[PDB]
DNA sequence: ATCAATATCCACCTGCAGATACTACCAAAAGTGTATTTGGAAACTGCTCCATCAAAAGGCATGTTCAGCTGGATTCCAGCTGAACATGCCTTTTGATGGAGCAGTTTCCAAATACACTTTTGGTAGTATCTGCAGGTGGATATTGAT
DNA sequence: ATCAATATCCACCTGCAGATACTACCAAAAGTGTATTTGGAAACTGCTCCATCAAAAGGCATGTTCAGCTGGAATCCAGCTGAACATGCCTTTTGATGGAGCAGTTTCCAAATACACTTTTGGTAGTATCTGCAGGTGGATATTGAT
C-alpha cells in the first residue's frame, strides 16, 4: 500500500505539492527529490515557532483562539522573527505597546 | 447614470483620524501643519500603489482592480502585506 | 470647580489606547472615496473589489503609523516632543523616499 | 459550472496548531496570515535556491541549493534548527523506500 | 580556456551613435555591463511574475511592455516603451 | 541570412538576448517579439547614459568617459537617479553639494 | 605595536570619508562609533560572500562572490562583474 | 604673527577635495587584514581575487560615505554642526539597519 | 580700508598606461528550413459580487473657548575640537617566485525525466449545530489633580 | 498629606458571528512501476593569479600645543496647541436588486518548440602603433585673515 512522501519523511507538510509548486515556479530545469523535502520540514518548522509563540501570546491575553494581533505580538516580540518579517505588514496585527520614556510625566 | 463627480476627497482623511494615527505611532504632541503633510504624504503612497495596481488589472484586461493586484503592487515597492491573498 | 486633565495626560492616555487596538482608525467611507478618486484619475471606469479597499487602507495606515514614529524620534532628536513637518520630511529622506 | 479549486496551506498549519497547542484555535483571518507567511518564505527560498544553482551554471536545484539559500535568508537560531529539520527529514526520506 | 561574453561591442556600438569623438575607459565599460544585466534582471523578472500571476506559461512583448511600465519613472518608460514597439513593428515587416 | 537585430534596427544582439531569457528560468516559453522589445529598452537606455556621460565628459574638459561622468550623469537626472537609486557605481564618488548652514559668514 | 585590526582604520581615513559626506565637525566619540558599524557592515557582506563561496565549493571569495552578496543586502554594486 | 586659518576653513576646503574625487579613502593594506580577519571567523584557510577585496572596499566606502550624509542631516536638524554617535544611531535606525 | 600668506587657477609640456587597429583562428552561437505541437484567444455564458439605492440613528467630526506649558529666542562660558607642526612609523611599490587551486577535460552512473496506470485526497458544496468572545452592566479599585 | 472627580479594572452576562462537524462528491493530485536519458561528481591536469618575500622611500599617521567657537545650560515669555464642551452631520448598518464582468468550458490555429543542417560571429591571442590625460611646471590672481 502506498506511503506518502510527507509520511515517509516524517512530515506534516505536503511533500508533493511542494516539489509541484517548485517545478510549476519555473526556479530550474529540474528538482532533486531531496529539494521539497528540505523545503517542506523548513516551512513545517517556521510555522511550528510562529504558532508556538502566537499561542503564548494569545494565553497572555487570555483568549483560546489565535487572532492576527496575536501573530503580530509574537513576531514583533522575537528578534529573529522581526528581522525575518521586519519588512511585511500584517492586517489587523497593529502595534507593540511602547512610549518613549521622554514624553512621560515627571 | 453617471455617479457624482469625485473631488476634494482628500480632506476626507480629517485631523482627529490624523492625531488617532499618530497616537498608535506613539506622538503626544502635535503641530498645526501637520495634517496638511501628511495628507499630501499619503496622496503620494496611495498615487503609487494604486498606479502599480491598476496596471496590473489592465495587464488582466480587467475592469476590476482585485485584492491581488494590490497585494502584487504592494509587494514590488517593498510594502509586503498578510491577509488579503499573499 | 470643573474637573481638567493636564495637557498631555489625555495624550498619553490615547497612546495606550490605540497601541492596544488593532482596528483601522480613518474612517472606511472616506477612505474609498480617495481611493476611488485617485483610481479614475488614472484611469476610468474601474471597479474595486471591497477586500481591494480594504488592503490598500490597512497598507496605509500601517504606513503612517511607521512613519509617525519615525517622526516621532526625529522630533525628540530636536529636544522636543511635538512632531512637525520638518520631522517629517527628515524621516522620508533618511528612509530614501525623497533622499 | 464549478468554481475551481482553491489550494492552501490550511490543514496543514493546523495540524501543526495542535501539535504545540492542542486546546488552542485559530481564526480565518489569523490562518490567511500564516497562509501568506508560508507562501512568502516559500517564494524567498526558492528564488534564492534558483540564482543559486544558476550561478553555479547547475539545472538542478537539490537539498543542497535549499540548505544554502536557508543559511542565506534565515537569521542565527531560526537557520540552525531550520538546517537540522530539513537535514533529518531529508536522511529519513532517503532511509526509506 | 572559455569565453566570457559581454555587452561590451554593443554598448560601444551605441557609444559612437551619440557621440562620435567619444571614447570609454574599460572600468567605465564594466559599470555598462553591470548596467545592461542589472536592467535584463528586473525587466525579465517582473515579466516572470506578471505570466505567472496571470497563469500564462509564455512571456511575450505586452509582458515586457507592462514590466517597464513599473519598473521605469514616467519619462524613461514613455521612450522604452516607443522604442520597443518601434523595434517590434520593424521586426514584423521583415 | 540577415540577423534579427538588423532586421529590427537594433544594435544590441537580439538573439543573445532570446537565448539569456530561455536559459533564465522566467518563463516556460519565449514569444517571438519579446526579445526584440526587450533589446531595444536596454539599448534605448545605454544610448541615455551615454548621452548624459558623454556631456559630463564634455563639460570636464575630456574626450573619455569614466566612472565618474557616469556617476555625474545619473546622480545629475531626476529619472536615472530614481532607477538607479540603489546602485553603487565604482570609482564614481558623489556630486559636490555642502549644507548651507556649514558654509562662513 | 599590537593593535586591532580595525583599529587600522585610522582617525584621519574616518575623517576623509566623513568629509566626502559633507562633514564639517566631527565628535571624538565618532571614530570608535564608525568603526563599529563598519565592522557590522563586513561581516554581514563577507558571510554572505563566504556562504556562496563554500557553497561553489571553493576556497577563494571571489569578486561575483561579493557582488552577489552586496545584491542581496540591497547594496548592488557596479563595475566588478555580472 | 604666523599664518593661521580659522576652525573650519579648512574643513570646507576639505570638503570641497574629497567630493571632487574619487579615489578610496581607506588605506588599502590594513582594510585587506580587516577583510581576512572577519572571513577566518566564518570559514579558515580562504583566499582572495584582488578584485574581491577592492569590491568589498568600494562597497564600504560608498556606505560609509552614504551614512556619514543622512548623519549629517541629523546633526543639523538639532541645530548642531557636529556629529554625534546619536546622529548615526539615529540614522540606521530610520533606515532600518537597527532597532 | 591696506596688505601679506596661501590657495587656486590656467597654459603648457611630456611620459606611458591603457586604448586601438590588425591579422588570424575557431567553437559556440545564431540563422534557416521542416515537422510537430500546443498555449491561449475567441466564443459562449453561468453566476459571483459590485454599484447603488433607501432609511434610520448615533458615533464622531466640527468649531469654539480657555490657558498650561511648550518652543523659540537670548545670553553666557566651559571646554572640545580644528589647525598647525614635529617626528617616524609603516603603507606602498614592484618585481620576482613558488604553487594553491580555479577551471577545463573525460568518464560514467546514480538520479533525473517521461509516461502509463491506479489510488488517494483536499477542496467545495450543502446544510446543521456548537462556542469563544465582543460588548453591555455594575460596582470595587486606581489614577490624577486641586488644595 | 487629604479628598474628590474620573478613569480603570474585573466579574458576570448574553447574543451571535463565526468556528465546527458531517456527509456527499470528484477532478485533480499524488503514488507506483517501468523505460530511457543525462547532469554533474570524480579524478586528473594545466596554467592562472594569489600569497609572500625582500627593500626602499616618503607619504601619511600620531602626539602635542593652543585657542576659536561650538554645544549646552539657564532664563524668559508669547502664543500654540491640548482639553472640554455644544451641536448636529454623515458615516455606519442593514437589506435588497439589477446586471457588469469575472470566470468556467470547449473549440481551434497562429505561433510556439524541436531537430537537422549551414553559416556567421564574438571572443580570443598575439603583435604593434597610438594617444588621452595624469602629473609636473611656472606664474597669474583669488581667497583668506590680520591689521
Ligand atoms: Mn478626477
Ligand atoms: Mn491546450
Ligand atoms: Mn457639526
Ligand atoms: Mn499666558
Ligand atoms: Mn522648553
Ligand atoms: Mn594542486
Ligand atoms: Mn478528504
Ligand atoms: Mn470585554
Ligand atoms: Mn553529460
Ligand atoms: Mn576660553
Ligand atoms: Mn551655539
Ligand atoms: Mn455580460
Ligand atoms: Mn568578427
Ligand atoms: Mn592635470
Amino acid at each position: 500500500k502506498a506511503k506518502t512522501r510527507s509520511s515517509r519523511a516524517g512530515l506534516q507538510f505536503p511533500v508533493g505539492r511542494v516539489h509541484r509548486l517548485l517545478r510549476k515556479g519555473n526556479y530550474s530545469e529540474r528538482v532533486g527529490a531531496g529539494a521539497p523535502v528540505y523545503l517542506a520540514a523548513v516551512l513545517e518548522y517556521l510555522t511550528a515557532e510562529i504558532l508556538e509563540l502566537a499561542g503564548n501570546a494569545a494565553r497572555d491575553n487570555k483568549k483560546t483562539r489565535i487572532i492576527p494581533r496575536h501573530l503580530q505580538l509574537a513576531i514583533r516580540n522575537d528578534e529573529e522573527l522581526n528581522k525575518l518579517l521586519g519588512r511585511v505588514t500584517i492586517a489587523q496585527g497593529g502595534v507593540l505597546p511602547n512610549i518613549q520614556a521622554v514624553l512621560l510625566p515627571k | 447614470r453617471h455617479r457624482k463627480v469625485l473631488r476634494d476627497n482628500i480632506q476626507g482623511i480629517t485631523k482627529p483620524a490624523i492625531r488617532r494615527l499618530a497616537r498608535r505611532g506613539g506622538v503626544k504632541r502635535i503641530s498645526g501643519l501637520i495634517y496638511e503633510e501628511t495628507r499630501g504624504v499619503l496622496k503620494v503612497f496611495l498615487e503609487n500603489v494604486i498606479r502599480d495596481a491598476v496596471t496590473y488589472t489592465e495587464h488582466a484586461k480587467r475592469k476590476t482592480v482585485t485584492a491581488m493586484d494590490v497585494v502584487y503592487a504592494l509587494k514590488r515597492q517593498g510594502r509586503t502585506l498578510y491577509g488579503f491573498g499573499g | 470647580k470643573p474637573h481638567r486633565y493636564r495637557p498631555g495626560t489625555v495624550a498619553l492616555r490615547e497612546i495606550r489606547r490605540y497601541q492596544k487596538s488593532t482596528e483601522l482608525l480613518i474612517r472606511k467611507l472616506p477612505f474609498q472615496r480617495l481611493v476611488r478618486e485617485i483610481a479614475q484619475d488614472f484611469k476610468t471606469d474601474l471597479r474595486f473589489q471591497s477586500s481591494a479597499v480594504m488592503a490598500l487602507q490597512e497598507a496605509c495606515e500601517a504606513y503612517l503609523v511607521g512613519l509617525f514614529e519615525d517622526t516621532n524620534l526625529c522630533a525628540i532628536h530636536a529636544k522636543r516632543v511635538t512632531i512637525m513637518p520638518k520631522d517629517i520630511q527628515l524621516a522620508r529622506r533618511i528612509r530614501g523616499e525623497r533622499a | 459550472r464549478k468554481r475551481s479549486r482553491k489550494e492552501s496551506y490550511s490543514i496543514y498549519v493546523y495540524k501543526v496548531l495542535k501539535q504545540v497547542h492542542p486546546d488552542t484555535g485559530i481564526s480565518s483571518k489569523a490562518m490567511g496570515i500564516m497562509n501568506s507567511f508560508v507562501n512568502d518564505i516559500f517564494e524567498r527560498i526558492a528564488g534564492e535556491a534558483s540564482r543559486l544553482a544558476h550561478y553555479n551554471k547547475r539545472s538542478t536545484i537539490t537539498s543542497r541549493e535549499i540548505q544554502t539559500a536557508v543559511r542565506l535568508l534565515l537569521p542565527g537560531e531560526l537557520a540552525k534548527h531550520a538546517v537540522s529539520e530539513g537535514t533529518k527529514a531529508v536522511t529519513k526520506y532517503t532511509s526509506a523506500k
